[PDB]
């Protein structure tokens, strides 16, 4: 049949003056482009076939060739930027948007998929898909009373394509396009399918990856409680983007951070900060670092939820990248915390693991740690307890480590170390 | 995500 054609046979059929021969050849091309390994995308492009495929998208009378050509072009567009560009340069964008209204669901779905690949290439093609008017017809496909009536695979493809329209920066998507998509996104975030939920969270994570005004557009829709709920999901593909979005939101204002706290997020972090997946631990500690950078009453919520011992834990043992985020979390905590809060930190065991990290060959974490020590002494001076702290650091080998850092090449390191030695270790 | 190729 159409299994395993040569490119030149495909060309021969598509150049015939016979719509059925063209359909046969287009299907043969689709099967080449769908094969497991090394689909001959460039050979198909070089054969000049994209304009033919694009013209087949418009053949309302032959729905099968619309489908086969849509599938073929989707798989060309799934490749490199240059391959996606070839599809765009053939006029595919407006042709696919017209197919979103097709009465055949499998064709409309394929057009959704193709536009997701095109938009997923980057900012420019994303905004070009939007300028051609794709959002209106895409959202119209989801204007049903109950999303459960839609085919599962259909809804997943729609959610995935919408998330690509939210993706990428420099520039971020147009504000008006974000406002247009967000209400449907909030609704998908409440759908029961794990894959729809994962991609809805990715979309929100993209939209919160920016300045505070972008975060505000999302938080104002009231999605933070649902994000915290998904933060506790058992599916890692859901937790990962949900945590990224929460982490993005707490890089905003302290008022935006407070919405996350109010929603109950901190109760999830005992398991997140011990999660077996190192990337979850890292991003959970990163999130914590931008909560300890907030107000003293927000630091106090971290204390109340029992999370300071968990920060001691990750500082003591974790992937180094996670340990570096934990160091940041401690420096922010000691920078903004009360004296009582900093005292509590020391009583939880922070000093020893903090000192042990001074032998790391990363000059940035050393700066961060030395700042934290300085902040802790400042809290101790206020209590007249410098010596006790000085002794505690000595007993665990910290003084040896700080003494050597006077010999460090980095200027900040050897200034801060010498400053510490002079003031507190005499 | 980013891009997806359809295989079946």
């Amino acid at each position: 049949g159409t299994v395993n054609w040569s490119v030149e046979d495909i060309v021969k059929g598509i150049n015939s003056n016979n719509l059925e021969s063209q359909l046969q050849a287009t299907q043969a091309a689709r099967k080449l482009l769908s094969r497991e390994k090394q689909p001959p995308i460039d050979n198909i492009i070089r054969a000049g076939l994209i304009p033919k495929f694009v013209s087949f998208l418009g053949k309302t009378d032959c729905s099968p060739i619309q489908f086969e050509s849509a599938w073929a072009l989707t798989n060309i567009a799934s490749g490199t930027s240059e391959q996606t560009k070839a599809v765009v340069d053939g006029g595919a964008i407006p042709a696919f948007i017209s197919l979103l209204a097709s009465p055949h669901a499998h064709i409309s779905e394929q057009a959704v998929w193709a536009l997701g690949n095109i938009a997923g290439d980057g900012s420019a093609f994303r905004d070009l898909v939007i300028k051609h008017g794709a959002i209106d017809p895409l959202l119209a496909l989801l204007a049903v009373p109950d999303l459960s009536t839609l085919a599962c695979g259909y809804l997943r493809n729609l959610t995935w394509t919408l998330s690509n329209l939210c993706r990428n920066k420099n520039p971020a998507p147009p504000l008006d396009a974000v406002e247009q998509i967000l209400p449907t996104l909030v609704r998908l975030l409440h759908h029961n399918d794990p894959e729809v939920l994962a991609d809805s969270c990715w979309a929100i994570s993209y939209l919160t990856d920016g300045p505070n005004e972008r975060i505000e557009m999302v938080v104002k829709k009231g999605v933070v409680p649902q994000l915290v709920k998904l933060l506790g999901a058992t599916e890692l593909p859901i937790v990962t983007p949900a945590l990224r979005a929460i982490g993005n939101i707490v890089t905003g204002t302290d008022e935006q951070t407070q919405k996350v706290i109010d929603a109950g997020a901190l109760a999830v972090f005992p398991s997140l900060l011990t999660n077996p997946k190192t990337n979850i631990q890292k991003e959970a500690t990163w999130t914590m670092s931008n909560i300890t950078a907030g107000r003293q009453d927000q630091i106090q919520q971290v204390v109340n939820h029992g999370l300071v011992p968990f920060l001691v834990g990750v500082l003591s043992k974790a992937d180094f990248k996670t340990q570096k985020e934990a160091a940041w979390a401690i420096t922010n905590y000691t920078s903004g915390g009360t004296v009582e809060q900093i005292v509590y930190l020391v009583h939880c065991g922070i000093i020893e693991p903090l000192m042990n990290l001074l032998s790391a060959k990363d000059t940035k974490i050393i700066q961060v740690i030395l700042d934290a020590i300085s902040n802790i002494f400042q809290a101790a001076e206020k209590l007249g307890e410098t010596e006790k702290l000085s002794i505690m650091i000595e007993e665990c080998g910290g003084l040896d480590k700080i003494e050597a850092l006077q010999r460090h090449e980095n200027e900040s390191v050897y200034k801060a170390s010498l400053n510490l030695i002079e003031k507190y270790f005499s | 995500g980013r891009k997806k190729r359809r295989q079946r």
